């Protein structure tokens, strides 16, 4: 993805991991077609939600620009307003 | 076994499904129609927090592994459970071919 996108993620990946719950976000990204079932199970299989978030984010970082917007929309749609706000800097399109 | 069209359909429809699926009365129909085997059914019911959503999510993920008739069989269970709108949506989509 874009430099600013990938970097915006990295800049806030810690605050994200410390708060976000992956299941609802993966439901969105799966529906959007930006996350696969296998990828989803690798994330779900993680022992703690911080690692699941960490794995998701790890995956999204190697993804295209549309996945950055899918993750951003999911966060908003799921109530993670402040964290979506922090990522607005990185590219946000759609909402 | 389950083709890409049906797998893709279950993916693009993830939200609608996990938001709408009612599993309480499905258990016996999934068993009665042999869509899933008794041990998988319990795995699904015990998925995550065991919440309706977590169960519904695990159900539709496992569905990909049940063969070519997994979807139409799933649709039949939905119908005998009275989940007509959900069954209708899925049918219209597979029939749109």
């Amino acid at each position: 993805m874009d430099a600013k996108a990938r970097n915006c993620l990295l800049q806030h990946r810690e605050a994200l991991e410390k708060d976000i719950k992956t299941s609802y976000i993966m439901d969105h990204m799966i529906s959007d077609g930006f996350l696969t079932i296998s990828e989803e199970e690798k994330v779900r299989n993680e022992p703690t939600q911080q690692q699941r978030a960490a794995m998701l984010i790890k995956m999204i970082l190697k993804k295209d620009n549309d996945s950055y917007v899918s993750f951003y929309n999911a966060l908003l749609h799921e109530g993670y307003k402040d964290l979506a706000a922090l990522l607005h800097d990185g590219i946000p399109v759609v909402s | 076994s389950m083709d890409e069209a049906d797998r893709r359909l279950l993916r693009r429809c993830r939200l609608r499904l996990v938001e709408e699926l009612q599993v309480d009365q499905l258990w016996d129909v999934l068993l009665s129609r042999e869509l899933f085997r008794p041990h998988m059914i319990e795995d699904i019911q015990r998925a995550g927090s065991g919440s309706r959503r977590d169960q519904a999510r695990q159900l539709i993920i496992d569905l990909e592994t049940r063969g070519s008739q997994a979807l139409p069989l799933f649709i039949s269970c939905l119908e005998d459970t009275g989940q007509d709108m959900l069954a209708s949506f899925l049918r219209t989509n597979r029939q749109a071919g």
